[PDB]
Parts: C-alpha cells; structure tokens; sequence
C-alpha cells in the first residue's frame, strides 16, 4: 500500500536528474529482480567548499516509509560520521526531517540533501544526537575541526 | 528480607537495606552486566532511592560501586553505550527509540558523585558527563546542589 509514496518518488527521481546541485548524488537502490527500489536511496553529500568539510564525499542512504510524504525519510550516514548531529548510529537530525516540525509536503530531496550539507559545518550545538562530537566540539574547537578535517579527508573520492 | 528484584520493581531505602548487609554484592551479582542497558537500568534504580543519610547513603554507594566495578572491568562492556544510555535516560541526551525519562535526578547525580572518584571508573568518560550536567536543563537546575557537587568533583577527575 505505498503506491501514493511510489508515485512520489517516481516523479522526485525524474525532477533530480533533471537538475540537481553539482557533486551530489541521489540515486533509488535496486530490487533483486533488477527494478528500481524507490523506497531506498543510496546518496553522496559533498562538503561545502570553504569548510573543513571540503573535500570530502559523505555518504548516506536515505530511507522512506510506507506512508511517505505524511512522513519525512530516515537519513543515514553510512559508516556513521562524527559530527554533533548525527547520532552514532549514523541517523542526522533536522528539523525538516521531523514529522512533529518541519517536515511537510513542499520539502524537496534536494531541500533535504542541501540541508543537511549546510548542517555539516554548522551543527545545532543546542540538541547534539552524539555525546562525542557534541563534547570535543564545546570543550577545543580547534581539536574538533582538526578531527572534521581528517574526517573528510578520510572520505576524499 | 527482600530479594533484588522486588527491590528493582519498587525501589525504597527500607528495601535496599532489607537486601541485608552484603546488598551491595548481591545488586552487581544479579544484574546483567553483560548489557549496558540493563546497567542503566540497575544504576538509576539504586540510585533513586539516595537520601542524605548515614545507613543509606552508604548502602547506595556501595552497590552502585560493585555494579559498576563489574561492568566497568570487563573488557567487553561497552562504557560509551553505558554513559550514552544514562545521558538518554537520565532525559540530558535525545534518543531514537522512546524512553521515560526519570522525574528527580538528585540520586542519580549525588551517586554520580560518588561514582567517578571510584578507580574503576573509566576518566575517559568524565569530560562526557560534564558536558551534559553543565548543559542548560530543566531537570538539573531542579537539583541545582547535587549538580553543582557532581560538577565540583567533575573539576578534580
């Protein structure tokens, strides 16, 4: 019964490759049987040029319910980054991809992805997902950049 | 007598001290260390019932001591879970499952207190815990001594 969701995502699919912003990717997964699967993205955010981010490649699968777009997609970090916001289990937190928020019908792929990208190097220090990065981030910044830094080079393609 | 998982269900002063004098051994001996969350569970439960007197004072301390030396000492015991979990259920870190979130954290602060001057407590973990007592809540500044005594010996790890 995700025919509503499937309808969706079809024409997202088609609006994406129609244009999106340079350096991402956003693409649905495939099935075993060789057909796409639109309720599993697998996609890649590149760090903002000018951050410590640059450079890097952070990628992440985007998720979406039965029910999609009453609900907003689960947004995974695969492997789960360091970064105030990202819980460790890899899932990042924005108020556009709360149900109880922001999230509502006009929120677009591309909205989400940038969103997430602008999140990056400037996290919501006030409701951290990671005990870690919230920690380094408030007690030597310099310490947490350097770790951002190498992060990112870490995931340079 | 009491036994320790009646104890656990409903946790009181008087039941902790009925567990009998070696209460402490028998909290560690029948709690699952092997799991974190289990770990959490014990803690906050004995820890509730902290009051500001000799007798019990004692017995609180004492067997938050065994429980976390074992779980503490095992190289397989995960002590970031552990402390991530506390901060989840203590209401100081957000969560991706549900959880109830314990009204007073006078006991569990003042045993905290106790806790990380102990040599079984991992140091690592103190700036971790710091950052989340000193981080702006309701819950805490409801207990704004206990905080401000966990804070103090925090300084001193």
């Amino acid at each position: 019964m995700s025919g509503i969701a499937l309808s969706r995502l079809a024409q997202e699919r088609k609006a994406w490759r129609k244009d999106h912003p340079f350096g991402f990717v956003a693409v649905p997964t495939k099935n075993p049987d060789g057909t796409m699967n639109l309720m599993n993205w697998e996609c890649a955010i590149p760090g903002k040029k000018g951050t410590p981010w640059e450079g890097g490649l952070f990628k992440l699968r985007m998720l979406f319910k039965d029910d999609y777009p009453s609900s907003p997609p689960k947004c995974k970090f695969e492997p789960p980054l360091f970064h105030p916001n990202v819980y460790p289990s890899g899932t990042v937190c924005l108020s556009i991809l709360e149900e109880d928020k922001d999230w509502r019908p006009a929120i677009t792929i591309k909205q989400i992805l940038l969103g997430i990208q602008e999140l990056l190097n400037e996290p919501n220090i006030q409701s951290p997902a990671q005990a870690e990065a919230y920690t380094i981030y408030c007690q030597n910044r310099v310490e947490y950049e350097k770790r951002v830094r190498a992060q990112a080079k870490k995931f340079a393609p | 007598p009491a036994d320790v998982s009646t104890f656990l269900a409903f946790p009181s002063p008087e039941k902790l001290l009925r567990l009998g004098p070696k209460s402490s051994v028998l909290i560690a001996q029948q709690t699952d260390t092997s799991d974190p969350e289990k770990v959490v569970s014990a803690f906050l439960k004995v820890s509730s019932v902290f009051k500001d007197e000799a007798t019990v004072r004692m017995a609180v301390q004492d067997a938050v001591d065994a429980l976390m030396q074992k779980a503490f000492n095992s190289s397989s015991f995960n002590s970031n879970t552990f402390l991530t979990r506390l901060l989840v259920h203590m209401g100081l870190l957000k969560s991706e499952d549900k959880v109830k979130a314990i009204a007073n954290l006078y006991g569990p602060l003042m045993a905290l207190n106790h806790m990380v001057q102990q040599d079984y407590f991992p140091k690592a973990l103190a700036p971790l815990l710091l950052a989340f007592v000193t981080k702006p809540n309701s819950a805490l500044e409801s207990c704004s001594f206990a905080r401000h005594s966990l804070l103090q010996t925090l300084y001193k790890v």
